[PDB]
């Protein structure tokens, strides 16, 4: 589905993190973050309730570059979101 | 002699103009985007203030709230460079299409000189046939021309020559050209079939009929 | 006498990649470039004005029947020729024999491509602008001044010439008595235009200065990218080589504002040069609506003399009127 | 332009050329968000038998490379158009894509023709005939 994710908390503490292991006393399932470019969409309350990734359709490059959730007819050029180094 | 029906066409052409304009909404595009052009010109204007061109901010009470006299010049200098090119960039934008509206402007004054002042025999000018009249009528920031044209339709086929001889005088008409109907040669306006009688008043003499191409043999009425 | 007379309708389309201007491949520079924000919409949004206004005069200027005459099989209309101005059935081209003469007088394109400089080609391709004229040609020969004030009427081409005297004040019995000498004469001065088209390139220079103007500021968009604009160096990769992420901001800063204001100037110029094109193109669509379509008696509108009637060809980005 | 083409390798001392890893030009047409989900692409100024060696179709989501290689590839003189279904008829234009060629949203799908000038028809010319209309209409 969808589910937005709010902050609850951010840790000062200065080390290296290259493992991790969860601790059981079900399923639980891991995926790892890549940087890319979002679209977000901001509520008057202040809250993320729409996103769109710009490097997974020709027609979600598009939003991207036009920079809108809303497409009139017609025929347009848009920018490269499509390949990362 | 035929008042009543063309009265009637204009009665009823006035009146399909208005179950054309209250259906539709894109009849009047070529004003709604000058509305369009001029908005989004000055709404992009607002949203280029939002952008800080190398600074540490775009709000300009953030980089004076926490910087002193002395390393804010720098930023400051930055911000009003960019914030007078983003202006300079609208005001020549306005200018050119000030420009293209003026040359609009231009043609619906001569429009309404040539056409609503007067008859004009300009081709496609002031509608598609022949203009008759013309009536302004005002609309937002424009000007809409109800062209009024005379057109012709159902087409006849006659077989015609360009000229007669009756007694080795070739007959040239004034004003329009010889058909052929059924049994007789009449001659007509070319915009209408009216068919007249050839008489010796509305032709004239010019020549022997020995050098003429595709010269017919008929008689010409003499009123006497 | 028939004249000449050339004139411009559209000029060359063109579109620019801002971020592979600005920053090519350069993720730091690409950042950099967001907080200069909404300058390459602004400018994108002008472009593409320009090239749908230019194909809009193409449009404009020939698209005037809205009804298409095939071209008759017989090209000798009362001792006229018209086999010169209309396309050949044999040949190979769907051109005219005088617009082929016309469509011949008119390391750079690969460093365009890299920066992001793309030239986007027209609507109307050049067999289907030059086949709007081959149906203006054959509906003046075949039916009158109708074609384009309604139906088109069928008329004899000796009996068409006749009411075009009428309109210059020259009774009808000047055409019949010597109509051979005027078609002879007719035919002696379409020929005489080939002679001239053939041997010199001294005509369509209107037409070959909107080239010149179009491929002489693109490629000085091109050079402009080799400033440095008080920088280092005028490499990108250059500076970001060499200078820590604390002391490069200044530096690529100062490439980002001098190469964005060469983009706004080159656009700037091609606004004013698309209006002039336009202007230009607005008299030539009302030039084929009164000359082609009627009978101008507009003094030295179209051609010196009394005008009697006119063919339009096509031409590389303009129109040729023969009056 | 102060743009590197070419680079010598310190090592094997060969010679490389450097292009940028998306040169070229990219346009997609749409029916409307709220009409349709489906687009159409263009690639300009690219033959498309190599279109998914300029796109770099291997390093690409999925999504991406339904659009680069099928049944539908139409080849015009302005490149390659993928997504859109050739018809032999024509219309008139909605969609504007260049060349001669336009696309539309017919039945639903996306199509690309070509373009009608106008409608066809032709006029007899005879030397002893004319053609002498009887009515009129405001
Ligand atoms: C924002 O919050 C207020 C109060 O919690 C709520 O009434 C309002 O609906 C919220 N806005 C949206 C878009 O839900
Ligand atoms: C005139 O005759 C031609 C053939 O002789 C025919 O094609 C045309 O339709 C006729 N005109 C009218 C108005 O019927
Ligand atoms: C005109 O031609 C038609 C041909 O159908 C003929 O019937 C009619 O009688 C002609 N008019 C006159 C006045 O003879
Ligand atoms: C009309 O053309 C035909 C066929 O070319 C010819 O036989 C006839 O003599 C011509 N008539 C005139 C008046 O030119
Ligand atoms: C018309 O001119 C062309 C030009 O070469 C010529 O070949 C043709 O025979 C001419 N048509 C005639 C004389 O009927
Ligand atoms: C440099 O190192 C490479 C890698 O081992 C080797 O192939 C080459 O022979 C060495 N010497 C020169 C002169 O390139
Ligand atoms: C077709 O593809 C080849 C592949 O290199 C290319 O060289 C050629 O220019 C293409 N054809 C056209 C008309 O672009
Ligand atoms: C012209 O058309 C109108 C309506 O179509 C008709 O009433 C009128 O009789 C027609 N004219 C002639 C001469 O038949």
């Amino acid at each position: 589905g969808f589910n937005t994710l709010k902050p609850i908390f951010k840790l000062p503490l200065g080390i290296n993190i290259t493992n991790f292991r969860a601790i059981l006393t079900a399923a639980y399932f891991v995926g790892y973050l890549k940087p890319t470019t979002f679209m977000l969409k901001y509520d008057e309350n202040g809250t993320i309730t729409d996103a769109v990734d710009c490097s997974q359709n020709p027609l979600a490059e598009l939003k991207c570059s036009v920079k809108s959730f809303e497409i009139d007819k017609g025929i347009y050029q848009t920018s490269n979101f499509r390949v990362v180094p | 002699e035929n008042q009543k029906q063309i009265a009637n066409q204009f009665n009823k052409a006035i009146s399909q103009i208005q179950e054309s304009l209250t259906t539709t909404s894109t009849a009047l595009g070529k004003l709604q985007d000058v509305v369009n052009q001029n908005a989004q010109a000055l709404n992009t204007l607002v949203k280029q203030l939002s952008s800080n061109f190398g600074a540490i901010s775009s709000v300009l009470n953030d980089i004076l709230s926490r910087l002193d006299k002395c390393e804010a010049e720098v930023q400051i200098d930055r911000l009003i460079t960019g914030r007078l090119q983003s202006l300079q960039t609208y005001v020549t934008q306005q200018l050119i299409r000030a420009a293209e509206i003026r040359a609009s402007a231009n043609l619906a004054a001569t429009k309404m000189s040539e056409c609503v002042l007067g008859q004009s025999k300009r081709v496609d000018f002031c509608g598609k046939g022949y203009h008759l009249m013309s009536f302004p009528q005002a609309a937002p920031h424009g000007v809409v021309f109800l062209h009024v044209t005379y057109v012709p339709s159902q087409e006849r086929n006659f077989t015609t020559a360009p000229a007669i001889c009756h007694e080795g005088k070739a007959y040239f008409p004034r004003e329009g050209v010889f058909v052929f109907n059924g049994t007789s040669w009449f001659i007509t306006q070319r915009n209408f079939f009216s068919p007249q009688i050839i008489t010796t008043d509305n032709t004239f003499v010019s020549g022997n009929c020995d050098v003429v191409i595709g010269i017919i043999n008929n008689t010409v009425y003499d009123p006497l | 006498s028939i004249t000449t007379e050339v004139m411009p309708v559209s000029m060359a389309k063109t579109s620019v990649d801002c971020n592979m201007y600005i920053c090519g491949d350069s993720t730091e520079c690409a950042n950099l470039l967001l907080q200069y924000g909404s300058f390459c919409t602004q400018l994108n949004r002008a472009l593409s004005g320009i090239a749908a206004e230019q194909d809009r005069n193409t449009r404009e200027v020939f698209a005037q029947v809205k009804q298409m005459y095939k071209t008759p099989t017989l090209k000798y209309f009362g001792g006229f020729n018209f086999s010169q101005i209309l396309p050949d059935p044999l040949k190979p081209t769907k051109r005219s024999f005088i617009e082929d003469l016309l469509f011949n007088k008119v390391d750079l394109i690969c460093a365009q491509k890299f920066n992001g400089l793309t030239v986007l080609p027209p609507l109307l391709t050049d067999d289907m602008i030059a086949a709007y004229t081959a149906a203006l040609v054959s509906g003046t020969a075949t039916a009158g001044w109708t074609f384009g004030a309604g139906a088109a009427l069928q008329i004899p081409f000796a009996m068409q010439m006749a009411y075009r005297f009428n309109g210059i004040g020259v009774t009808q019995n000047v055409l019949y008595e010597n109509q051979k000498q005027i078609a002879n004469q007719f035919n002696k001065a379409i020929s005489q235009i080939q002679e001239s088209l053939t041997t010199t390139s001294t005509a369509l220079g209107k037409l070959q200065d909107v080239v010149n103007q179009n491929a002489q500021a693109l490629n000085t968009l091109v050079k402009q990218l080799s400033s440095n604009f008080g920088a280092i160096s005028s490499v990108l990769n250059d500076i970001l080589s060499r200078l820590d992420k604390c002391e490069a901001e200044v530096q690529i800063d100062r490439l980002i504002t001098g190469r964005l204001q060469s983009l706004q100037t080159y656009v700037t110029q091609q606004l004013i040069r698309a209006a002039e094109i336009r202007a230009s193109a607005n008299l030539a669509a009302t030039k084929m609506s009164e000359c082609v379509l009627g009978q101008s008696k507009r003094v030295d509108f179209c051609g010196k003399g009394y005008h009697l009637m006119s063919f339009p060809q096509a031409a590389p980005h303009g129109v040729v009127f023969l009056h | 332009s102060d743009f590197t083409d070419s680079v010598r390798d310190p090592k094997t001392s060969e010679i490389l050329d450097i292009s940028p890893c998306s040169f070229g030009g990219v346009s997609v047409i749409t029916p409307g968000t709220n009409a349709s989900s489906e687009v159409a692409v263009l690639y300009q100024d690219v033959n498309c038998t190599d279109v998914s060696t300029a796109i770099h179709a291997d390093q690409l989501t999925p999504a991406w490379r339904i659009y680069s290689t099928g049944n539908n590839v139409f080849q015009t003189q302005a490149g390659c158009l993928i997504g859109a279904e050739h018809v032999d008829t024509s219309y008139e234009c909605d969609i504007p894509i260049g060349a001669g060629i336009c696309a539309s949203y017919h039945t639903k799908s996306i199509v690309a023709y070509t373009m009608s000038l106008g409608a066809d028809s032709s006029i007899a010319y005879s030397n002893n005939t004319i053609a002498i209309p009887t009515n009129f209409s405001i």
